[PDB]
């Protein structure tokens, strides 16, 4: 009945030094039935990372649009779109269709190539811009991501010891989500490199 | 291809001959109107020629009452001037409705000159050949004179002029304000303000007036109308009564 | 001035439209048809031409009701009134149905004026070839207008129109001058009746049928009728004795 | 109801349930439920009355055009890509296609077998095997112990027996045995002995 | 002249060449006439043929039982005209259960008729028409115009040749008028009349054609050996 | 809510209490539900808030025009105005109004628009859902051409009493006087009319 | 209105579009666009046409366009005309990407704007757009590309193409030296060559140049080069 | 009764010259002389107002309007044609980027906007091209302080300091020799003021002059506090009494 | 949600909470509930998040552009009518419950439009789930005449009492005073009586406890 249900999945995202996280799981399902291992979540254009929960259909819509929408930018502007500014393109497109809305929550994820600081920002499936210092959580186990993140997470953690965090954080919440797991995926964002990572957890 | 004389398009010159044409139709009426502005109202004053004895001199009116504050005098051809009319007081009526407040007279002023540019760039439409002068006294600026021409021009006065003697009655503004260092007539009454308009329209033209050759048009606050002819009759008596 | 009278939004180097210019000739070939004010109400007057025996009397009726208080005459292209008078009809009653109240005269006037006006603001549309004199019975009194192929329009103590215009304006003006105070309904009608016959002297080369109405508070309570039977054989008598 | 796909080292291979049935009988017991959009890529389908073949058909046309437009065949994952696409469109259309697709091909040019699932929602999905339906609830238990990645041909078809003889002892409704048909680089074939 | 290009345009005296030009296509039709009495109205209708291979094309249509017309000039805007007042006399039927008028149906195409001839991109309609009905006013006949005017008359004939026959019924006025409830003498005087338009050509069987109608004659056209009788 | 209209010798008084609920909660106590059309005509508005709210401002919007074109328009083209958009929009607007307002010639005048769309013209109107218990009282009590004394307090009876018996209305009593010497606004709080 | 119309899609008396012959002629005057295919890239050389001490050549970006990651434009003509064919170009070659997750090959994309230049050729009685484009660009398919389009509609494919000002002297010059088997370095050369005869002025400096580079991680580059970047090349190859 | 001008009136002559954008050009050239400075910390653009009569409130009539905050342009030419174009400006600035990206566009943006809208009024049918130029000043944190100009064609160009209008040749002459990379706003504004002089026949004033400047952020002008992020405007127009005090240091 | 208004003698003064919640769930704990449609006309807004935030800056665009066309200060009127009529034109699918302030050339102003349409005019207004707690400490203190100190106080009161006593509104207070003669400030965060005590542990995990499949490099 929910479509942001049917398909399952998580996303968070968590602020460091000079750093950010965003991390997924892997998991595509119908309902019960996992179909897919391999699903990734997260998209990037440039040095902005985005990740979209909810309706797997939705999700992969939304990745060509904002692909789309961001090399057009990119080609008009001549420079990659900043995370500030991505974060507006993102909260205007979902509202552009309030009566014909995408089941989908986005986590915008990213280090503003000027200023240098480390950026995320959430929403809602009609583009409420949730912008926050500390985390973000999406998908089916929101609940589980928030008190596991809230309790876990610290401000100012280095890049090292922000994947612990957020690594533990998305594999405790997922291992509590029926619609989530299947492995995950942890991107560990800094102003000069980012590293992918994908972590070892319960198939079941 | 003589077309750039016959629509809005440009000529070797670079000038829009049908716009300069439509000026010359604004002096077809042969009509002289001034505007000026007191310390806290709007006149307006408008020659009013009615040489025909069938007609009904009530109807024969240049000044239309756009809205209860803004008021509006033009000069050219009455059956574009009502057109323009039709189209001010619809303006500002939907201004009032959808930005909650009554519209200004600079806006208004500027609203028509946009659609004067629009049939001025529009090969489908033709410009109209009036000159509007839109007075009120605004809740912000005070009183404003506001003139539009069918180029799409506008811009406020301290006092205007309008007509094929606009060049006479000018300079005796001109040598008025210069004289007394203003911008604007120091007078406390509207009635004060209308005897000095009546009166340089009577020295610009130098023709005598009675109550019939007049239109007078007086913008204050929260109200704009306009003179009868026994109104009139009383300005006139006192201008003869130098006081 | 040629070149710029081969359309009809083009102004001229002196500002004049001559396309408009020209509907006006097409209205200077018309019957003439007046319109008299009188103290209560208007009186309309159109001549008829008899252009052959064929024609049967009193059906080619030129003078048109607007909702039921206005009464327009015209001269020029007969087809371009009925236009005209068509769009009045549509725009009193709409006005009827928004406001609830039989259109005024004097906003009836400018419902067709801008109709006749927006006719020359286009090049793909032609201008009104008639003069369209109207009128009637109102809240606060009656109005006459006379309207031009231009889309200007004034009110009139009295209007002539068509080709026996010049004529028929002297009468007019005589009638004002003699009856400053103001001329009765029944009066006006024998004066409109005898009017149009002098005016037909300019058209003295074919026969013609006069067609009267009018539109006085007292007589018709508001309402515009036409004249018919005694009271219309009385103005025809009045108009023949006056001529002869 | 059944549409199987595996893909095996050199070969895809899509298998899909013969019957056909309307309300209180089967009226066909040999359909196809297949179309060949390329040379090399073939589509299967299954969903409502209507849908599938007028969406399958319509599908087929577009490749069809591309390919004589641009004297070039697709890829399957751009054949996947527009068929993901349209379905995408319809679901939130006035009358969606209610049609789940299974994409197999051949891409020429990478030398790979290419298998995609992809449901009336649009939910594209690359798997070494695919199901769409109940199908899948019987077949991926069976396929997630015997598959790997470097079977032959002959050894996908083996497995593609015991998926099918596990639904025809487990489902209840009789959906009349399955065309097989073999995407390899060679083109589209039929295996008939199955 | 470079004034009678369009529909649109006046010419410096005030005139519309191109409504001119479509009345001088009724001119080179056949001459066709019309007359009534107050009990019955008669369309009397010479019809041509292109060649003595060919048939005589028809000139009278029916719109009711109650109303006909016929056409002189353009045959093609006479359907274009003769549709549109079938569905204006449909559309009084249905929604009123009101027989349309003759007067108001005249009415009706003086209004279509004439939008040709203000607005651009149109051609004014080049036929003329001669509508007889009878309604509960009486008999009635009237000739539209492509300039739009439409006149109620007597009597009246247009096509090439068109006063000669014109000109008998104004003599013929005070004498075919007093012809009540006696169709076929209305008939012969318009047969007369048209006669009298004749250049080089005799009335025959197939040339000639008659319609009427009146208080309980329905409109009926007599065509072929019908009209043998009045020849 | 309680809305009122009363006309009298020398003009016509619009009246109405101030409380705005939403359910139980009083959402506004203190609202003016009396609505200028025109410089005259006054209006009262019951039913759905966004609704009568929105045909006022087009109602405004509409006599501003016709007064720029037509001149000054009657009470009755004013309730003519109310009744298109309320009656063309019948399916969607359940909007209740009261018009009242003043001309030289017809003096006052009263106009009822009730939820179905029609137009009334009545001597006095009453609506809103504290009108029911005063129909009664005010047939009784009402008079023709009474002083403008007279019909204050007999209008401040009728609304007490309408307070009173309705917990969806309350609140100040809030009077516009529409006679030629001008607008009158008056005001009457519960510690003045509560105790009548 | 009929009489204003100039009738611009029709045919002359010997079957020829005039406004399109107009508008070739146009192009004619523009500054010169040079586009070479090398076996290893393509090099897009153009000529500013405006030019003054007061202009900023580090910005004036205006006849060298990116349609793609890997397609690229020179224009010559009305450089109004062309940035509204090339936002066209960028949106349909990120269209098709949306619908077939694939960079749109050159020729696909080639053959779009040339279906809009005949579209106004053919109805609409709009003027022709007044621009000839080069486009240089790579797919899977045929590798690198270059291509030409003019007014009429008309494209073509090239191995050495030069389209604006002087370009049957560009051409002559480029049929003479133009060797199969030639790098990219070696079309650097022969651009900046060609362009230093052709020019109409007299002598080819760094301020008049757009140039750009498409050429191959084993994956395709776009390189428009910077003021300092072009006055270095011109340099190396000795103008 | 529609509109039938659904063809071109710009149309290409024999010798390939569009007709229309030459006249159009045309018009800019005896337009009143305006010019803009690109400085190191800003951009000032200037014009001369000539009055259409003494009894005119000049003040009533802005040459030099702002787009964004941080954009502002003047023009030369046909004073209608601009008035409406920088209402389609800005308009332009809100729907087509602002709405999405939630920042106002740079300036290289705006004037591509600009632009298209004058490329239509020179292709699309029934309309003759605008007979403005416009010198678009502003600035954007990525590309710092920059200056356009655009034509009735819709071609613009970046330029480091120009001058168009009347006496556009006189003005860029002056302009080159005095235009330095190492120029500051008070000194831009300096040859501002001395370019504009040359051209001005009248009395030259603060009253017949209108200046402004895209430069420091003024909080001042931003009309609120509490959010450090908003800075304020960038664009000023120097009042009557600030240009009267730099021509007592001229 | 808990937002108030509350108008004193020279201006006006609204406040909200910075709870934004997804059922029970508390997404945002500091959200900023308050709006600018211009400078010195402020909006907050209760209900929808999404919608407040879209609305007003939909509205926010069409002041600043008609500001910008007619070279004056918008009025507070202007927005209240064109978000009004906005709002009306949905039939209430926008719920947007709003608070709108500010200061135009004409004087201070406050109103409250609702998801449908309807506006009330009031010198001191409440919105969200805290609005009949916030409104009993407006009733209770209210007085004419408040300065410019204590309207912020009673406005933070109100706000206070929302935070306190209702589940949907919490953490913090924003506050933005918009005074006829003065600029608006907008002091986000005036009051922060909810802020977290330090946790009895530290989380800190040792680098090494997560198990990793594969690492890899991208490319930006």
């Amino acid at each position: 009945s929910d479509p942001s249900s049917i398909n399952g999945g998580i996303v968070v995202a968590m602020t460091g030094k000079d750093c950010v996280a965003i991390a997924c799981d892997l998991r595509l399902g119908s309902q019960s039935l996992g179909v897919s291992n391999k699903f990734e979540k997260i998209f990037h254009y440039g040095h902005v990372f985005l990740g979209i929960t909810g309706l797997a259909t939705d999700v992969t819509t939304l990745n060509e649009m904002f692909r789309y929408k961001t090399n057009l930018y990119k080609l008009k502007e001549e420079r990659a779109i900043e995370p500030e500014t991505f974060t507006q393109l993102v909260s205007s497109s979902l509202y552009e269709r309030r009566f014909g809305p995408y089941f989908v929550g986005p986590v915008v994820a990213g280090i503003n190539s000027k200023s240098g600081k480390p950026f995320i920002a959430g929403f809602d499936l009609i583009g409420c811009i949730d912008e926050a210092k500390d985390f973000i959580v999406s998908g089916t186990a929101s609940d589980q991501l928030f008190g596991m993140c809230e309790s876990l997470y610290e401000p100012n953690l280095e890049p090292e010891d922000l994947f612990e965090t957020i690594s533990q954080a998305l594999l405790n919440a997922a291992d509590r989500d029926a619609l989530s797991g299947w492995g995950a995926v942890v991107y560990i964002i800094k102003k000069d490199e980012v590293v992918k990572r994908y972590l070892k957890m319960r198939q079941d | 291809a003589g077309y750039d004389r016959h629509i809005t398009i440009f000529s070797p010159e670079g000038r829009l001959y049908q716009v300069e044409y439509a000026f010359k139709a604004t002096n077809q009426t042969n009509i002289n109107s001034l505007a000026v502005r007191g310390k806290d109202c709007t006149v307006v004053i408008s020659q009013k020629k009615v040489p025909d004895k069938l007609l009904d001199p009530t109807t024969v009116s240049y000044i239309f009452c756009i809205s209860r504050t803004i008021g509006m005098v033009v000069n050219g051809p009455i059956p574009d001037a009502r057109n323009a009319a039709l189209r001010a007081k619809a303006e500002a009526a939907e201004f009032r409705y959808k930005y909650g407040y009554d519209m200004p007279c600079d806006v208004l002023a500027k609203r028509m000159a946009n659609l004067s540019q629009i049939y001025t760039q529009r090969a489908y439409m033709r410009p109209l050949g009036v000159i509007l002068t839109f007075v009120s006294v605004d809740e912000e600026l005070g009183p404003s004179i506001y003139k539009t021409d069918p180029a799409g021009y506008y811009v406020g006065y301290k006092a205007t002029a309008t007509g094929p003697k606009q060049q006479e009655i000018t300079t005796n503004l001109e040598n008025h304000f210069k004289k007394s260092k203003i911008d604007h007539i120091n007078e406390e009454s509207w009635e004060k303000v209308v005897e000095f308009a009546i009166t340089h329209m009577i020295d610009a033209l130098g023709t005598e007036f009675s109550k019939n050759d007049l239109e007078v048009g007086v913008a204050t606050k929260d109200k704009f109308f306009t003179l009868s002819a026994e109104n009139i009759e009383e300005r006139l008596v006192a201008i003869a009564e130098q006081d | 001035g040629t070149g710029y009278d081969l359309s009809n939004s083009v102004f001229s180097p002196d500002g004049r439209n001559f396309q408009v210019e020209y509907a006006v000739k097409a209205v200077e070939n018309g019957t003439t048809s007046i319109g008299i004010k009188c103290n209560d109400g208007v009186v309309f007057a159109v001549e008829k031409l008899i252009t052959s025996k064929l024609l049967v009397p009193q059906k080619n009726v030129k003078i048109q009701v607007v909702d039921r208080h206005i009464g327009c005459v015209y001269s020029g292209l007969i087809p371009d009134g009925r236009h005209l008078v068509n769009r009045g009809r549509e725009e009193a009653a709409s006005f009827k149905k928004l406001y609830k109240t039989p259109i005024p005269i004097p906003a009836f006037a400018d419902r067709l004026g801008q109709y006749v006006q927006a006719h020359t603001l286009y090049n793909s549309v032609r201008p009104f070839g008639v003069s369209t004199i109207f009128g009637g019975v109102d809240k606060n009194g009656a109005h006459l207008y006379m309207l031009e192929p231009s889309g200007s329009y004034w009110g009139y103590k009295g209007a002539a129109t068509g080709k026996g215009r010049q004529s028929a304006k002297a009468e007019l003006e005589k009638l004002v001058d003699h009856h400053p105070e103001g001329l009765s309904a029944r009066e006006a009608v024998k004066q409109a009746a005898k009017i149009i016959y002098l005016a037909h002297e300019d058209n003295k080369e074919k026969d013609f049928e006069l067609e009267i109405s009018w539109c006085s508070l007292s007589e018709t309570n508001g309402l515009h009728k036409f004249v018919k039977g005694d009271l219309l054989q009385e103005a025809i008598d009045f108009a023949q004795k006056e001529i002869n | 109801d059944i549409i199987l796909g595996i893909r095996v080292q050199d070969s895809v291979i899509l298998a899909s349930s013969k019957a056909v049935t309307r309300g209180i009988s089967v009226l066909k017991d040999s359909d196809d439920k297949t179309r060949q959009l390329s040379p090399h890529t073939l589509m299967s389908f299954a969903g409502e009355a209507g849908d599938t073949v007028q969406f399958a058909e319509y599908i087929q046309a577009n490749i069809q055009l591309y390919s004589i437009r641009e004297d070039y065949e697709l890829s399957p994952q751009a054949v996947s890509s527009f068929v993901r696409q349209e379905l995408a469109k319809s679901i939130r259309s006035r009358r969606p296609y209610q049609v789940n697709v299974l994409i197999g091909g051949y891409d020429k040019k990478k030398n790979k077998p290419e298998l995609y699932q992809i449901d009336y929602l649009g939910t594209k999905v690359e798997l070494p095997y695919g199901a769409h339906g109940y199908s899948g609830f019987y077949t991926f238990s069976l396929l997630d112990h015997h598959y790997r990645p470097d079977m032959t041909t002959e050894e996908g078809l083996d497995l593609l027996k015991l998926c099918v003889q596990e639904l025809e002892k487990r489902m209840p409704m009789d959906f009349k045995g399955v065309i097989v048909k073999i995407v390899d680089k060679d083109g589209i074939r039929q295996v008939d002995d199955f | 002249n470079n004034y009678d290009g369009d529909t649109v345009t006046f010419s410096p005296t005030g005139r519309l060449f191109q409504v001119e030009y479509a009345l001088e296509a009724i001119k080179q039709g056949s001459v066709t006439v019309g007359l009534r009495s107050n009990t019955h109205a008669v369309l009397v209708a010479l019809k041509r043929n292109a060649d003595e291979l060919s048939s005589y094309q028809k000139k009278i249509i029916k719109c009711d039982e109650h109303m006909g017309l016929s056409l002189a000039g353009l045959a093609p805007d006479a359907r274009v005209l003769s549709n549109y007042l079938r569905q204006q006399c449909n559309y009084s039927s249905l929604v009123f259960n009101r027989k349309l008028a003759v007067e108001r149906a005249g009415h009706l195409l003086c209004d279509k008729a004439q939008k040709n001839t203000q607005s651009y991109g149109g051609r004014p309609y080049g036929v003329g028409l001669l509508i007889i009905g009878y309604d509960k006013s009486g008999a009635h006949l009237l000739e539209f115009q492509p300039s739009g005017n439409v006149t109620e008359l007597y009597g009246t004939a247009i096509g090439a040749r068109s006063q000669g026959a014109k000109t008998y019924l104004e003599r013929t006025l005070d004498t075919f008028i007093k012809i009540d409830g006696n169709p076929d003498e209305l008939i012969k005087a318009g047969v007369e009349a048209i006669s009298q338009s004749l250049r080089d050509e005799s009335l025959t069987v197939d040339n000639l054609s008659i319609a009427i109608v009146g208080k309980d004659t329905p409109f009926t056209i007599y065509d072929g050996e019908a009209v043998a009788k009045y020849i | 809510t309680s809305i009122m209209a009363v006309t009298f010798k020398d003009g016509v008084i619009l009246d109405a209490d101030s409380r705005t609920t939403t359910g139980a909660y009083i959402a506004n106590r203190v609202t003016d539900k009396l609505t200028r059309v025109h410089d005259k005509i006054w209006c009262c508005r019951s039913g759905s808030a966004a609704d009568t709210q929105a045909i006022a401002d087009i109602v405004q919007y509409h006599l501003e025009l016709y007064t720029s074109q037509y001149g000054t328009p009657s009470t009755e083209t004013a309730a003519s105005v109310f009744k298109e958009l309320c009656y063309e929009n019948k399916d969607n607007l359940t909007a209740g109004i009261i018009v009242a307002g003043y001309d030289d010639k017809n003096k006052g005048e009263v106009y009822t628009i009730p939820l179905g769309g029609s137009v009334h013209k009545l001597p006095y109107a009453i609506a809103g859902s504290g009108s029911t218990f005063i129909y009664g009282y005010c047939d009784k009590n009402f008079r023709e051409n009474m002083s403008k004394e007279e019909t204050v307090d007999f209008i401040k009876h009728s609304l007490s009493q309408a307070i009173k018996w309705d917990g969806s209305s309350g609140g100040v009593i809030r009077m516009v006087v529409l006679t030629a010497a001008g607008v009158e606004r008056l005001i009457f709080y519960p510690d003045e009319y509560e105790q009548l | 209105s009929r009489r204003y119309d100039s009738r611009t899609t029709i045919f002359s008396p010997e079957g020829r579009l005039y406004q399109v012959e107009y508008a070739l002629e146009s192009i004619s005057h523009a500054g010169t666009a040079i586009g070479i295919m090398a076996s290893d890239g393509i090099v897009l050389a153009a000529e500013r046409k405006v030019t003054s001490t007061l202009l900023e050549q580090d910005t004036s970006t205006e006849k060298l366009y990116k349609l793609n990651d890997k397609i690229a434009v020179a224009v010559a003509g009305l450089t109004a005309d062309a940035e509204i064919l090339i936002n066209t170009a960028r949106i349909h070659a990120q269209n098709y990407l949306k619908t077939y997750n694939e960079d749109i090959p050159v020729e696909i994309l080639v053959r779009r704007l040339s279906d809009i230049k005949q579209g106004y050729t053919q109805h609409g009685g709009l003027r022709p757009f007044g621009v000839s484009f080069i486009y240089a660009g790579y797919d899977d398919r045929y590798g690198y590309q270059l291509y030409t389009s003019n007014p009429s509609g008309n494209y073509t494919g090239w191995k050495a193409i030069s389209v604006g000002a002087n370009t049957s002297a560009a051409q002559t010059l480029l049929q003479m030296d133009y060797k199969d088997d030639m790098k990219v370095d070696d079309a650097i050369e022969l651009a900046l060559k060609t362009l230093s005869k052709t020019t109409d002025s007299s002598a080819l400096t760094y301020d008049r140049l757009e140039f750009a580079t498409i050429r191959k991680d084993g994956e395709v580059y776009q390189k428009i080069f910077k003021p300092q970047e072009i006055k270095d090349i011109l340099v190396k190859t000795g103008i | 009764m529609t509109d039938r001008y659904s063809f071109s009136l710009t149309t290409f002559s024999p010798s390939g010259k569009l007709g229309q954008i030459d006249y159009a050009l045309t018009a800019v050239k005896q337009g009143v002389t305006s010019l803009g400075i690109k400085a190191t910390n800003g951009v000032v653009i200037a014009t001369e107002k000539k009055s259409s009569s003494p009894l005119a409130m000049s003040e009533t009539l802005s040459k030099v309007s702002l787009l964004t905050p941080d954009i502002g342009a003047v023009y030369s030419g046909m004073g209608p044609d601009y008035r409406v174009l920088v209402d389609k400006s800005r308009k332009v600035a809100h729907t087509s980027y602002k709405r999405i990206y939630g920042e106002y566009p740079p300036t290289k943006l705006l004037v591509s906007e600009v632009a298209k809208i004058m490329q239509e009024a020179t292709q699309s049918g029934g309309v003759r091209p605008f007979g403005v130029s416009l010198l678009i000043a502003g600035h954007d944190e990525f590309n710092g302080f920059s200056l356009y100009q655009v034509d009735p064609s819709g071609s613009y160009f970046p330029w480091k300091a120009t001058a168009i209008g009347k006496g556009s040749v006189a003005a860029k002459t002056f302009l080159e020799k005095r235009w330095n990379d190492e120029l500051e706003l008070e000194d831009a504004i300096h040859i501002a003021l001395l370019t504009l002089k040359e051209s001005v026949e009248g009395e030259f004033n603060g009253d017949t002059i209108e200046l402004a400047i895209i430069g420091d952020e003024n909080p001042d002008l931003l009309g609120y506090t509490g959010i450090p992020t908003d800075k304020g405007p960038r664009f000023r127009k120097l009042t009557s009494q600030e240009i009267n005090d730099r021509l007592e240091a001229l | 949600t808990t937002i108030v208004g509350v108008k004193f003698n020279n201006g006006v003064v609204i406040a909200a909470d910075t709870r934004s919640t997804q059922g029970p769930i508390v997404a945002d704990k500091n959200c900023a509930k308050l709006h600018r449609i211009s400078p010195k006309i402020w909006c907050a807004g209760a209900g929808t998040a999404a919608d407040t935030e879209a609305v007003t800056q939909l509205i926010g665009s069409n002041i600043e552009l008609h500001s910008l066309y007619t070279s004056r200060e918008p009025r507070v009127v202007s927005a209240l009518q064109m978000l009004k009529q906005h709002l009306f034109k949905y039939q209430g699918h926008i719920g947007a419950y709003l608070i709108v302030a500010g200061v135009d050339p004409t004087g201070s102003h406050l109103f409250s439009i609702h998801a449908h349409g309807s506006t009330d005019v009031g010198y001191y207004l409440s919105l969200g789930s805290g609005s009949l707690a916030a409104m009993a400490v407006l009733e209770s203190h209210w007085k004419q005449d408040l300065t410019k100190e204590e309207a912020i106080k009673l406005a933070s009161d109100a706000i206070q009492a929302g935070i306190w006593n209702d589940l949907g509104s919490g953490s913090n207070v924003d506050v933005c005073v918009m005074e006829i003669g003065k600029d608006a400030e907008y002091l986000r965060n005036y009051l922060t009586p909810n802020v977290r005590e330090e946790k009895q542990k530290s989380y800190k995990f040792p680098r090494g406890t997560t198990a990793v499949l594969k690492e890899s490099i991208v490319n930006i």
